[PDB]
RNA sequence: AGACCAGGC
DNA sequence: GGCAGTACTAGTAAAGAAAGTACTTGAC
DNA sequence: GTCAAGTACTTACGCCTGGTCATTACTAGTACTGCC
């Protein structure tokens, strides 16, 4: 029922964060689930 | 010139506030297998885009052999961001977690 | 007119430059910058100075030499926000600008800005009563009220400032 | 050109623009040459304008 | 995707808001008006569907940005429908603000004091504030002044609540969503809809307001008021409507009541401060789409227009006959009589067009799909091409069984190993291996198909001679002559290895181990997948014709998942229950029961065969540099060994 | 990889401060200018809005206007493209808005 | 009118026949084999109908 | 395993124009390459070998004053058998249209094929 | 989106919290078969502890402090609980809701210290009693879950792809309901 | 890109 | 020689044997 | 205000390879021919 729930969250003028699995293949970010549960970091040695 | 000197401070109010110090974080010491697998992976990538390697290449021409010699000895300039589920973080080097 | 901005930009780092992030920044992004037209300044860029690298972590100082850059999950190219002063030249509407004759043609006076930048004075811009002479020799001299070719200097309100093209030129008028 | 490689993804002006003087120019060129010479067309026209606050070609 | 071409700006959130037809006259290309797509000798029509202001259609150059098919990204036009309309999406609940409020004074039918009651208790759960609202609504015909002083001590323990918890940590100024609050907003956004509906009259001033009928959609009715209760009409002192007195009703109610409406609308607090506004309901105007989205089929000569062409044409009929049918009203009983009622009949099939592109169940008269039925089901949009997707670099072929792999590596065809390849960018360790790859070419293995130069170009190595290779192969390591790409370097798009990773795959993919991560091992003779036994039993893969898939993944973040974390030796244990799902199966089982009985002796020459056919120390099996073996069983009168004392020094 | 970058991996640009996918849109240069990225919602048309010769660009049209140039290009797939554009055809409107502003 | 119901299948009648299904009636012979091109004309069915249903009886 | 398409030329015109494609080489500069697989007729011989990319037929175009040819559309290789020639049948006398060319594929039992 | 965070602490993609710790003990299924195999790693001890590696994994522990309030509660439990649950005021939590079990060593679960205290009761078996209980709560805490852990699509396909397999209603028609 | 038909596992 | 009848032509317009919640109209 | 059957909109393993047939009536027009 997608344009039930596309209808609902216009009303609500819903602002999502795009955490779950589904959210984030829609719009194409990486997954919040095993490796992209955390950032990678680069120490480099120069101010 | 005015407001965003402004926002650049509350973004980074934020951003401090969320940064939990390293002696009151108290996520797993071990590198967990999903750290695993990205650290070698980035790393890779950066071997392969002319990184500065730190190991010495026997041979090796496999940029993903080369990021897990680099492992063995420590030898990986990475740091993990471990997120918390509140939107805070703690800052976990590479040689700091051990493995297995 | 020469001013100073500080700013802060948000540039790639490339692996390359891990064991050298400020010598990255710069030939990456500052380096291509200076003597263009900047868009988000309002001038063209004549050097920088003072790079800072904001570093990732708060908890730790501006002392500090090791600094965090947050890699791109697809790419291995780090990102990272950063602090740097321009010294940047910026031509308005209404400033007299000093300059030295370059072209001496029937149509646009050319002009060198601080030997470097182009300018002109449009042929509308200037009055009836400076007149032009047929030098066949050589594309003459502009015969002003005082009865006397004109060459040097030429000081002028500005009246527009050409930034769309390649160089930037300063549209100028003699008229106040 | 104009990629994410050559150019800032975003540029911010942080603070307003004030106007420098004669002298701070003329520190900054002899400075700003002498890191960078120890964008070769641009330094062969970073020197015109050192050369004008000073002297005359 | 290339990691050589990164991106710094990420998607953060989205939010659905609606589209409002100021913005659509602004962001529009192009407005389109007449109903024929493209005239004779195959040109597009300036002004119709099909128009170079839209996009590059055709061999054509766009009128907007001025590119050609493959670069232009196709524009925004619109049309300007002449009166507003109802949107399907909507219907359902403009009829509720339609219904449920005062045609009069232009509230709802509800007392004033009890619409604000929802007015702040919605506005505590915009904040995290799921708790005060329950003390909220402990705070208590009846004259209208200490009605006032009702309201002001309830509105003033809403901005006391939301002052204090913001001040101690816990909401934001842009309000606390979790999933619990959802729950109880739901729940009462539906408690305030269902009491307006059942009011029979308005507890402001006392009068009765007609009930309008829905029977279908595309139409609204309101009915005649009784024969009994007109005196309540008299002592205060059936009909098609039309859609802009419909408008005009709701663009008096959400403003006398604007101050209510900000909350049912918003699920966060409004920091933008927009007014709600009845003209969300409705849509004066439709956005047409780009022309490259609605592209027509094509089958030789049988080239047909797309659907949405045929349902817009529709719509910029009516739109024109609806035009028509103003110029006798604009030149003037019979001459006005028999150009009204055709002009209402047009406002229907106005409607009933601009419901029929939206949504085809809502259509009338097999019916041409709309642009919901373009998401809804299987075969959808969401589920169809977003959660699951057609892929490039991947392999399907029909499995063959294979001994003398090492239980984690797959067998792949030598015609698989020459169309799938990888980009191996040059380095320092690569131009000894990876330039004889690019001298093999592109049909030998290892061999390389392509090369990627520093400026996104793409040298395609197919036709070319083997003079013509050599060459390319001393252009790779080279300083790059752009300082704008200086810290690029050139990819060598390389043919799989004996080296590479690839994820195996077949459907059904009943659990994750379904869908594992094998080495590989190239093999010289056929076309087919070749699968080690110990994997027969976690894919459910027999070998009656099974065929299963073989995606080549892409990068070193891909890389070093299916090798270290989706990694097929991994996967020994299921988490069902903890029981493995790997290990030999039919002809080991039977054999190992006949090694291992007491019946079997070897010799020395059979004992000493069976360990080298098995070890192997020069792939790498053994541990010492060296076979090590036991002590006979007997030694006398020849040494004879067990099928015991084989699997104890294997 | 799979869902996303060998199947429909575009880096489409974005306007910043509309967060739109599908309304930024490559400017018509001049001889020996440079074609820029820019919007079409939060530009405003030139006799509307009566300038430093860098915010002026132009359609292929001729309709040249003053307005929006912060936009950016970020890593999309393209079936959010082809969402957009079934979506605001319901009148739905979507603002996708990016981090680093 | 039979060429279209013999090489589609789809039945169109106006006095809508005593039989439920409206479409199948006709099935290619293959001849990819003779085991198979006898099958055809042995074969019995019950319906369209009775395929997408839910009962086993 | 032998496998028959139809080659026609005329499925996009009506009533009586003039045909504008007739089998065969016009006299045009039409590269001498496929003079290998197809016959004066601009049609392939029999027993011919055809993998992907070869000519199929030849006809020479009247609108466009040009030989085109349709190619073979197949990956897997095959030998020519027959080719009919379909003639029309009309009142008025007409040169072919259709052409109908049957290829066999040599199915040797490689593994992975079902017994 | 459910899935094992830091905390180890299950919980949704969106923030809500599902379960306080994977089981109630955090433990993966995929390495808590030989977990309480008590007979088969007092056999193989001397090559279990080459692969735990005891002495090179005290640093970045707290041996010290998880251990004396697991004696606090399995000297409280035997002393109560005899009693039935509805009496029981439990005064102490066990050592997963106190102390995190990834780094805190001894921050077993109750069944695995009363099974290990029942099992070397029993038999007394150059290996001594305190070396074997060592290694259980080092084998323990490295067969912990990872954060991270797609959970929930593994606790859904441990459901229907068993259900493949497959006077009262019964079976996938039972699951339905 | 649908309809119907024939298969594969 | 030119008129009108047909036969065609290309032209542009209409097309019956399963499970559950949720809304709601019925009487009282 | 309310129970209460009645009316309405929803799903209904995975993906894989083939083949087929997919607008029709009619209506007005230009041209063909029989005719006087
Ligand atoms: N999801 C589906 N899987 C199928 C289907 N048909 C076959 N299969 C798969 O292929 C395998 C075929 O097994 P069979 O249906 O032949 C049962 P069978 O008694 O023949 O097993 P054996 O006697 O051991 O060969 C089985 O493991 C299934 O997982 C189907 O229609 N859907
Ligand atoms: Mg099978
Ligand atoms: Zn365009
Ligand atoms: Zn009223
Ligand atoms: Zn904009």
């Amino acid at each position: 029922t997608t344009c039930q729930f596309l209808t609902k969250a216009v009303l609500d003028n819903e602002r999502e964060q795009l955490d779950s699995p589904s959210a984030r293949i829609v719009v194409g970010k990486l997954n919040n689930v095993g490796t992209g549960s955390f950032d990678v970091l680069a120490k480099v040695p120069n101010a | 010139p005015e407001d965003f000197q402004q926002h650049e401070q509350i973004r980074r109010k934020t951003l401090k506030e969320k940064a939990i110090p390293k002696d009151q974080r108290a996520t797993t010491p071990y590198m967990t297998k999903y750290e695993r697998a990205r650290i070698l992976g980035t790393r890779a990538l950066q071997i392969s885009m002319n990184a500065p390697v730190f190991v010495d290449l026997e041979g090796e021409t496999d940029p993903l052999r080369i990021a897990m010699k680099e492992l063995a000895e420590k030898k990986i300039p990475l740091v993990i961001r471990r997120y918390l589920p509140d939107g805070s973080f703690e800052d976990w080097s590479v040689e700091e977690l051990i493995v297995d | 007119c020469i001013v100073r901005v500080p700013i802060a930009l948000y540039v790639s780092l490339a692996p390359m430059y891990l064991e050298n992030p400020l010598q990255g920044v710069m030939k990456q992004h500052l380096n291509p910058l200076v003597m263009k037209y900047n868009n988000k300044v309002g001038g063209v860029v004549l050097g920088y100075e003072g790079l800072k690298i904001l570093d990732a972590d708060p908890l730790s100082k501006e002392d500090t030499s090791e600094k965090l850059i947050k890699i791109t999950p697809d790419t291995p190219f780090g990102f990272t926000w950063c602090h740097v002063n321009l010294y940047v030249w910026q031509p308005q509407v209404g400033d007299v600008l000093e300059g030295y004759i370059f072209i001496q043609s029937a149509s646009h006076i050319g002009l060198l800005i601080h030997d470097a930048f182009n300018a002109s004075i449009k042929k509308n811009n200037i009055p009836v009563d400076w007149t032009f002479v047929h030098n066949d020799v050589e594309l003459g001299h502009w015969v002003d009220s005082n009865g006397e070719p004109i060459d040097g200097k030429l000081r002028f309100t500005v009246r527009n400032v050409h930034t769309t093209g390649r160089v930037v030129s300063v549209d100028g008028t003699l008229i106040s | 050109t104009a990629t994410t490689l050559n150019t800032p993804v975003v540029i911010h002006a942080t603070q307003l623009p004030q106007h420098v003087s004669t002298d701070e120019v003329l520190q900054f060129l002899e400075s700003f040459i002498d890191e960078k010479e120890n964008l070769s067309s641009s330094i062969s026209q970073l020197k015109r304008i050192q050369r004008d606050f000073k002297g005359l070609p | 995707m290339d990691i050589s071409k990164p991106v710094g700006s990420e998607i953060t959130s989205v939010d659905f808001g609606i589209l409002t037809a100021k913005e659509i006259r602004n962001l529009s290309a192009k407005q389109i008006t007449n109903p024929t797509v493209l005239d004779n000798l195959g040109h597009p029509v300036s002004g119709g569907l099909y128009d170079l202001a839209l996009g590059a259609f055709l061999r054509n150059l766009c009128s907007t940005c001025g590119l050609d098919e493959k670069f232009c990204p196709g524009h925004q036009g619109h049309i300007e429908l002449p009166v507003p309309c109802y949107n399907p999406l909507f219907f359902n609940q403009l009829y509720i603000y339609l219904r449920a409020s005062c045609l009069f004074c232009h509230h709802f039918r509800l007392k004033s004091v009890e619409v604000h009651r929802y007015a702040c208790k919605l506005r505590l759960l915009q904040y995290g504030l799921i708790d005060e609202s329950y003390k909220l609504d402990e705070i208590t015909d009846i004259s209208s002044t200490l009605l006032n002083e009702l309201k002001s001590k309830r509105s003033e323990y809403v901005d006391m609540a939301i002052a204090k918890a913001l001040s101690d940590g816990r909401t934001t100024e842009r309000g606390s969503f979790t999933a619990t609050v959802n729950d109880e907003r739901k729940k009462l956004v539906h408690e305030f809809h269902k009491k307006l509906l059942s009011r029979g009259k308005c507890d402001n001033c006392g009068m009765f307001s007609p009930k309008f009928r829905k029977d279908g959609f595309t139409k609204i009715f309101e009915t005649a008021l009784n024969e009994k209760q007109i005196t309540n009409n008299r002592v205060k002192g059936s009909t098609y409507i039309l859609s802009t007195e419909v408008k005009n009703i709701l663009d008096t109610v959400f403003r006398k009541e604007q101050c209510v409406l900000q909350y049912v609308f918003h699920s966060r607090p409004n920091l933008s401060r927009k007014l709600v506004k009845a003209d969300s309901f409705f849509m004066d105007v439709l956005v047409v789409p780009p022309t490259r989205f609605r592209l027509p089929s094509k089958l030789g000569e049988e080239v047909h227009e797309n659907s949405q062409n045929q349902l817009l044409s529709k719509v910029l009929t009516t739109s024109l006959l609806i035009r028509d049918l103003n110029d006798d009203l604009s030149k003037l009983l019979e001459d006005r009589r028999v150009i009204f009622s055709r002009l209402m009949n047009a406002f229907v099939t106005i409607q009933n067009d601009v419901n029929a592109f939206i949504d085809s169940t809502k259509a009338q008269g097999v019916p041409i799909p709309g642009v919901k039925q373009a998401l809804e089901k299987k075969e959808g949009l969401f589920r169809k091409h977003m959660m699951g997707k057609r892929v490039n670099y991947a392999a399907r072929s029909v499995i063959s069984p294979d001994p003398n792999i090492e239980t984690n590596e797959i067998g792949v065809p030598p015609v698989f190993a020459v169309k799938l390849t990888y980009p191996e960018p040059v380095t320092a360790y690569n131009i000894a291996e990876l330039r004889q790859a690019v001298i093999n070419g592109p049909d030998k293995w290892p061999g390389a198909t392509q090369i990627q130069n520093e400026d996104g170009s793409l040298v395609s190595l197919i036709g070319m001679s083997v003079e013509q290779r050599k060459a390319l192969a001393n252009q790779l390591l080279t300083p790059s002559s752009n300082v704008s790409t200086h810290t690029l370097n050139k990819k060598v798009y390389r043919h799989i290895k004996n080296r590479d990773v690839v994820l195996m795959n077949r459907q059904p993919t009943l659990h994750k181990a379904s869908m594992m991560g094998h080495k590989v091992r190239v093999l010289p003779n056929e076309k087919t997948l070749r699968l080690h036994y110990a994997n027969t039993g976690a894919y459910n893969a027999d070998f009656d014709g099974d065929e299963m898939n073989m995606h080549f993944p892409q990068n070193e973040n891909a890389r070093a998942e299916a090798l270290n974390l989706a990694n097929t030796d991994s996967q020994y244990l299921t988490p069902t229950s903890g029981s493995p799902v790997r290990g030999l199966i039919q002809d080991h089982i039977s054999a190992g029961v006949w090694l291992t009985s007491k019946d079997s002796f070897f010799t020395r020459e059979q004992y000493q065969q069976y360990i080298y056919g098995c070890i192997r120390p020069e792939d790498g099996h053994t541990t010492r540099s060296k076979i090590v073996t036991l002590p006979p069983t007997i030694f006398k009168p020849y040494p004879l060994w067990t099928g015991k004392q084989i699997i104890t020094t294997v | 990889d799979r869902l996303l970058n060998s199947s429909d991996y575009t880096q489409a640009s974005v306007c910043r401060e509309c967060g739109s996918i599908l309304t930024t849109q490559q400017s018509v240069p001049r001889i020996g200018s440079i074609s820029t990225v820019c919007c079409r919602r939060c530009s405003m048309r030139f006799e509307d809005a009566k300038i430093d010769d860098s915010q002026i660009w132009e359609d292929g049209q001729g309709n040249k206007f003053v307005g929006g140039n912060e936009t950016t290009t970020v890593a999309i797939p393209f079936v959010l493209k082809y969402l957009d554009s079934e979506l605001s055809a319901m009148g739905i409107r979507l603002r996708y808005n990016v981090e680093p502003k | 009118k039979m060429q279209y119901f013999l090489s589609t299948g789809n039945l169109v009648s106006q006095s809508g026949l005593d039989l439920q299904q409206v479409s199948g009636y006709t099935v290619v012979a293959e001849k990819i084999n003779f085991y198979r091109f006898i099958s055809h004309f042995r074969m019995v069915h019950r319906g369209s109908f009775f395929a997408q249903l839910k009962t086993t009886t | 395993m032998y496998k028959t398409e139809k080659v026609d030329l005329a499925l996009n015109r009506n009533r009586g124009d003039p045909i504008t494609q007739h089998f065969g080489f016009g006299n045009d500069e039409w590269p001498k390459e496929w003079l290998e697989k197809l016959d004066e007729d601009g049609l392939p011989y029999i027993g011919t070998y055809v993998e992907e990319g070869d000519p199929i037929c030849a006809y020479f175009d009247d609108t466009l004053n040009k030989t085109k040819i349709k190619t073979y559309h197949s990956s897997e290789p095959a030998y020519i058998e027959e080719v009919n020639l379909i003639g029309d049948e009309s009142n008025k006398f007409q040169e072919l249209q259709t052409v109908s060319i049957k290829y066999r594929i040599r199915r040797t039992p490689q593994i992975g094929d079902k017994f | 989106g459910v899935h094992v965070s830091y905390d180890n602490s299950i919980r949704d993609a969106d923030g809500t919290l599902v379960q306080f710790m994977y089981g109630g003990d955090a433990i993966d299924i995929t390495k808590e078969s030989h977990m309480t195999q008590f007979e088969f790693c007092l056999d193989n001890y001397y090559a279990l502890l080459k692969k735990y590696n005891p002495s090179a994994l005290i640093e970045h522990l707290d041996v010290e402090s998880a251990l004396k309030y697991s004696k606090k509660t399995l000297k409280y439990r035997k002393k109560h609980s005899k009693e039935p649950h509805y009496k029981q005021s439990v005064k102490y939590d066990p050592v997963l809701a106190k102390y995190n079990p990834a780094k805190y060593l001894g921050s077993v679960s109750e069944n695995f210290q009363d099974k290990l205290e029942s099992f070397l009761d029993k038999n007394s078996k150059g290996v001594n009693e305190k070396k074997f209980r060592a290694l259980m709560q080092l084998k323990y805490m490295r067969s912990l879950i990872n954060p991270g852990e797609a959970v929930g699509i593994i606790a859904s396909q441990s459901v229907g792809e068993p259900s493949t397999q497959m006077n009262v209603t019964l079976g996938i028609p039972r699951l339905r309901e």
